[PDB]
């Protein structure tokens, strides 16, 4: 019973070798190939074909059904048919096919051309290329790593857009941006320490634990300059990028990062707004020795580390924790732009309007103290108050301004990210479309724009380490070195 | 820099009035905003009054109606005019002398005076 046996004229092997394997027979035929009619072009067909050789869990499969179907076996003016089985083999892994170009009629699995059951003298056949990937990708095995269908490779960790020296350059950037935020709140955070029986009142001691939050947050910057430390936490076991964390397959490192990093920077972000708030009200009753903040010390608490741990948790809950190579961090809305709207652009703006309204509140009331009373009290106390205006009017203008730098630079990602992920896709096709029968990718991020944005990021934290530059510090650490 | 001295305090009845003086020894009195406290022995740093530039003043709520506050500027003193005491008054009343922006930011300081027990019996 041959249902697996078509009439033809076999003709001879001018090929004795198909997709590098040796043939265990010696005639072949064009039938089963509609698009060629000589074995030269079913051959150069191949050829065509073999830019397959990519994505391994696709070229496995389709080279038993090629060298079955270009060249078939032909013995007695009979060719055997490949089975249906063989045949249904490809859609899965080979579902690239479909959406490149599409299959053509003669290998779509009918049962004309591919009944159900046959036996293929291809399966005899030894086909030791395993399959391998383009410099942009790399081998894997768990399907969580996988490029879209490219079944068998994903992105490579180092990013693919940016050059070893182009890392190393962005590295030395942050560098130097940590260090410098680092030791500046860490000089608040001492000098908070040093003199904490009298820092310890809560319309200034809240500077202390907005420097303590961008150290923190400095911390998780910096941890990538350790010894294979930053490889621990924007790559995976197999050697592919970090995306959608948490997972189950990969460790905490990237996680880890992320928490300290958003929830350190969201938590000083809202406590500028608490103390813009502080300020506001302790200016209404300045003139007098009255602590408007009474009871609502351990409400501030409350509710500047708790806004921060709902955020972190939901972004954990939505799994949009991603790795980048650059940075060296792991942070949300890398992969999906769309949620790094709602995570970052929508507390930050809305710390903007709050916080800036408190802010211009807070001075307009500073500015009626030396209209309302000319002369009352003058020297220091005057100085302190205009020096206070400045100091606050500088630093609604710095804050006012990278907020729109961060708009700017998020808006920008917003515009072209997903011409850039077109750009990554074409030139992993041209790839095996022009070696195997240069390249160059057409638009990627802009460096530039990622350190303004991290300008704005650590501008900020050193801004708030310039509260305590006065000579009322230096006061207070000479005091420490004499008692040593 | 100004050192403060508070003078008036002693045991009374209860019932009776008192007046608590606060003298500074500086000319700087007006740049500096000042207050009344009280601090019993077994408790914290009470708020009692304060004097603003004009007619402000605050109390406490235990306080507010029978305490009086004013000050003399030309004389560098700030009163407390206490009235009607009761017993659980009884605490060391201190004064205070801090910048006007002592609270907001943690350059400025505040001047504490030696304070005097004020007493009152049942
Ligand atoms: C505010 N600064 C942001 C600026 C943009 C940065 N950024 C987005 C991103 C995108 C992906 C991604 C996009 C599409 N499919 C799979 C993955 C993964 C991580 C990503 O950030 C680690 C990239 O530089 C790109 S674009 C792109 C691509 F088009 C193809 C393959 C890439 F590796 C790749 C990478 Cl890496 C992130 C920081
Ligand atoms: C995703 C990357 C790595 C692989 C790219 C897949 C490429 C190699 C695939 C997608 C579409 C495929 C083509 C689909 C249809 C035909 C028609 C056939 O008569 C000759 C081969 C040819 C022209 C195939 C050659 C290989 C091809 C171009
Ligand atoms: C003073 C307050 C109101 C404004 C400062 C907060 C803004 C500027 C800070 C807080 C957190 C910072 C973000 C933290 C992390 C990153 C990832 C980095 O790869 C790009 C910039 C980005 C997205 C930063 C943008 C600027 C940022 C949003
Ligand atoms: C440049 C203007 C600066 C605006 C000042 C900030 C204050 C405004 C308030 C912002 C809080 C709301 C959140 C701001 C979010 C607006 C950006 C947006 O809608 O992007 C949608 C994307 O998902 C589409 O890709
Ligand atoms: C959760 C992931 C990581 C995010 C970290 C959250 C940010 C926490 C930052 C700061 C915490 C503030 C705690 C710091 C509290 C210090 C108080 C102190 O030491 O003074 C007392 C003595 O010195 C005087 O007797
Ligand atoms: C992660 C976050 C853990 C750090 C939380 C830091 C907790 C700090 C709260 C505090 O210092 O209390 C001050 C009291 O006097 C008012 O309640
Ligand atoms: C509490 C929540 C606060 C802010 C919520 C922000 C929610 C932002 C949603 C963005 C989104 O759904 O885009 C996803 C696509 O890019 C594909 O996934
Ligand atoms: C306050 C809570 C913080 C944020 C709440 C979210 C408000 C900001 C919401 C902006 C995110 C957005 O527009 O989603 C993008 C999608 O519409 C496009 O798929
Ligand atoms: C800088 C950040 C920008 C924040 C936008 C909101 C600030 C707006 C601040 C409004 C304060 C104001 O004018 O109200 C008092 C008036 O009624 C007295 O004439
Ligand atoms: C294949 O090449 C020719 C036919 O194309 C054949 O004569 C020869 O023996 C074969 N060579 C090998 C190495 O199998
Ligand atoms: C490259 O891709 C195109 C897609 O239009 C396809 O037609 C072609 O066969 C591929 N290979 C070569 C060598 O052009
Ligand atoms: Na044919």
């Amino acid at each position: 019973l041959s249902h697996c046996g078509r009439a033809a004229h076999c003709e001879p092997l001018r090929y004795n070798v198909c997709l590098g394997s040796a043939l265990p027979y010696g005639a072949t035929t064009t039938l089963l190939a509609g698009d060629s009619d000589s074995q030269e072009e079913a051959h150069g067909k191949l050829v065509l074909w073999s830019g397959l050789r990519n994505a391994p869990r696709c070229w496995a499969v389709i080279q038993p059904l090629l060298c079955a179907v270009y060249m078939p076996k032909c013995e007695n003016d009979r060719v055997e048919l490949p089975s249906r089985t063989l045949c249904q083999a490809t859609r899965g892994p080979c579902a690239i096919v479909e959406r490149e170009r599409g299959w053509p009629d003669f290998l779509r699995c009918t049962p004309d051309h591919f009944p159900e059951g046959c036996p293929n003298e291809v399966q005899n056949i030894k086909f030791n290329s395993s399959g391998q990937c383009e410099a942009p990708l790399v081998r894997t095995d768990n399907p969580k790593s996988w490029y879209e269908d490219v079944e068998g490779c994903g992105i490579q960790c180092q990013n693919p857009l940016f050059t070893e020296a182009e890392h190393q350059d962005m590295h030395s950037y942050i560098a130097a941006f940590g260090a410098v935020t680092g030791l500046c709140t860490l000089f608040t955070l001492a000098t908070f320490v040093a003199d904490w029986r009298n820092s310890n009142r809560y319309p200034a001691v809240i500077l202390f634990y907005v420097n303590a939050c961008f150290f923190v947050g400095s911390i998780g910057w910096l941890a990538q300059f350790m010894d294979g430390a930053r490889r621990e936490i924007v790559c995976r076991a197999d050697g592919t990028m970090r995306f959608g964390e948490p997972t189950s397959s990969e460790t905490l490192s990237c996680v880890i990062i992320f928490v300290i990093v958003y929830y350190a920077l969201m938590a000083g972000v809202v406590w500028f707004v608490v103390l813009t708030y502080a300020w506001h009200t302790s200016f209404k009753a300045l003139g007098t020795t009255y602590q408007p903040l009474s009871g609502k010390t351990s409400y501030f608490h409350l509710l500047t580390w708790s806004l921060p741990f709902v955020l972190t948790v939901a972004i954990l809950a939505v799994a949009q924790v991603d790795g980048d190579s650059v940075s060296g961090i792991c942070f949300v809305g890398y992969k999906n732009y769309r949620y790094r709207a709602g995570f970052v652009l929508a507390p930050i703006g809305l710390v903007l309007i709050v916080g800036g309204y408190f802010l211009i509140r807070g001075v307009m009331t500073l500015f009626s103290i030396k209209s309302n009373h000319p002369g009352l009290l003058s020297e220091k106390a005057a100085s302190k108050i205009n020096e206070t205006m400045l100091r606050l009017g500088i630093f609604g203008f710095l804050a006012f301004g990278f907020v729109l730098i961060t708009f700017s630079c998020h808006f920008y990602d917003f515009f072209n990210q997903a011409e850039w992920e077109r750009s990554f896709r074409d030139y992993v096709l041209c790839q095996a479309n022009v070696t195997i029968g240069d390249c160059e990718i057409k638009n990627r991020p802009s460096l530039l724009v990622e350190k303004i944005n991290l300008f704005a990021m650590f501008g900020t934290g050193i801004a708030m380490s310039t509260w305590v530059w006065t000579k009322a510090t230096l006061l207070i650490w000479r005091r420490t070195w004499c008692r040593l | 820099q100004v050192q403060l001295q508070e003078s008036g305090g002693g045991l009374v009845q209860a019932g009776g009035s008192l007046r608590l003086s606060c003298a500074a020894s500086g000319y700087i009195f007006s740049s500096y905003a000042m207050g009344w406290y009280r601090q019993a022995p077994g408790k914290e740093r009470e708020f009692v009054a304060t004097i603003g530039w004009g007619t402000i003043t605050y109390y406490a709520d235990s306080v507010k109606g029978r305490f009086t506050i004013s000050r003399d500027n030309a004389k560098n003193t700030v009163y407390l005019q206490m009235n009607s005491l009761k017993p659980e008054d009884t605490a060391v009343y201190y004064c205070a002398a801090q910048d006007l922006l002592y609270y907001s930011f943690p350059g400025d300081h505040a001047y504490w005076g030696q304070g005097t027990q004020v007493t009152v019996s049942s």
